């Protein structure tokens, strides 16, 4: 999940 | 929670300070246009804007207080709305044209180059003209954009929707504070506030239509859409 | 235009008096029979909605073509906000007709209807926790009629401001503070964004039921649906 | 041709 990854940064 | 303790001016200051940059497209004015290439330019631009929108969302007051899955959901539901209100905002001083990027200014005849676009194009132009007639302010724009992020997915054990409604109320207080600061009477304030939030109903309509158009372009498999754009698009098909 | 010279109380009375009646459905459920009951109900409600629209102050003042456009864009929104209003005192259920009250399990009888069902239930629960008054509801329904099709106009916007005045006039009448008035005004109008979203999802669903040729759709209901394609 | 036209005039 790309959005989850970028949000998690 | 620091968001519920912010004054109106502090709310405006944080939202203005969090604004994302205006990006350029890869448009070459000597390369001839193909409907697939114009789509590629616009979807490339939207993909690069999405990275900035994610980090702009982190800087919206109250957004960090939500769970990671709630943040994912709100952005999935609202990303095209936020792109659209940003488009019509920077297109305000360009009547009859849409400023997708400082080097990509399209008018009506170039939207019909891609099918089904004319109606979405016209609604974006009408929203921009409406903002121009209302003399929408940047401080009001950043308030409206944050409302879309928090409100567009607040419906679709954990009563954290309650906290979102508290932040939304604070932004309504901020909008009223601005209008009173601009000399509007009490009646003018409630009216302008209603006028602004009614626009959001049409931005939702434009996003719903724009999502159907984007999905059709994926199925026609003619324009390269980034993996992030697929997952954001996949979040509305499901 | 006569509508702009109305007072706030005259506006409330005019909208309350124009309220269409609550209709009944035909006296377990498949997908084809449940869809038939709802499209039959929606077809008969549209006849009363058009006569309700004529009686919304300011709507007669528009040309015939502008009236057609406002109703074509908003008819499903108006049906939906009517459904969530009369479903308020039935938590977790949708009161389509007094003899047609459905829960989430009934939504799964037809595909692609689970999501719209839960959205309608959520909007109804939102109205319930806000204690939406009937005077506020009739103002919101008129706002949908005049707003949803306004871009897609100066007189309409003056009437829209008049209804905003009426909404505020109702809240100050109920004792709400100045701050509570504009906060409640914002909450109510933000619901209209989601009613728009539900209507667009519902319009796509009706189109697939037309394309699956599963249930008989009336010519009027088909023309309203056709106006969105 | 539009039924909605008729109902708005009746
Ligand atoms: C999603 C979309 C491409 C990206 C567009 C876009 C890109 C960047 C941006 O800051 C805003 C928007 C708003 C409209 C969006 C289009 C709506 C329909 C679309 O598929 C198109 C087109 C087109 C060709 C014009
Ligand atoms: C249009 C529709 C059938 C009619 C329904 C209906 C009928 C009557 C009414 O007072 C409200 C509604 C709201 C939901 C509507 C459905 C949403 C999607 C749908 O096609 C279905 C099932």
């Amino acid at each position: 999940k790309i959005l989850h990854r970028l949000l998690q940064d | 929670s620091l968001a519920l303790s912010l004054t109106a001016d502090q709310m405006v200051s944080a939202l203005l300070d969090a604004e994302p940059p205006i990006l350029y497209s890869e448009y070459d004015p000597t390369r001839p246009f193909s409907e697939a290439s114009m789509m590629g330019l616009l979807t490339n631009l939207a993909d690069r804007e999405l990275v900035h929108m994610i980090n702009w969302a982190k800087r919206v007051p109250g957004f960090v207080d939500l769970t990671l899955h709630d943040q994912v959901h709100l952005l999935e539901c609202a990303w095209l709305e936020i792109l659209m209100i940003g488009l019509v905002w920077r297109s305000m001083e360009h009547p009859g044209k849409l400023l997708f990027a400082p080097n990509l200014l399209l008018d009506r005849n170039q939207g019909k180059c891609v099918e089904g676009m004319v109606e979405i194009f016209d609604m974006l132009l009408a929203t921009s003209s409406r903002f121009r007639m209302m003399n929408l302010q940047g401080e009001e724009f950043v308030c409206l954009k944050s409302i879309i992020l928090l409100n567009s997915g607040v419906y679709t054990s954990l009563e954290e929707k309650d906290h979102i409604h508290r932040v939304l109320d604070k932004i309504t207080d901020t909008l009223i504070h601005l209008m009173a600061k601009a000399g509007l009477t009490l009646q003018q304030q409630h009216q302008r506030l209603a006028q602004l939030l009614l626009i959001l109903s049409h931005i939702r309509h434009m996003s719903n239509k724009g999502m159907e158009h984007l999905y059709s372009m994926k199925c026609k498999n003619v324009v390269p859409l980034s993996d992030l754009l697929l997952e954001m698009l996949d979040a509305h098909r499901l």
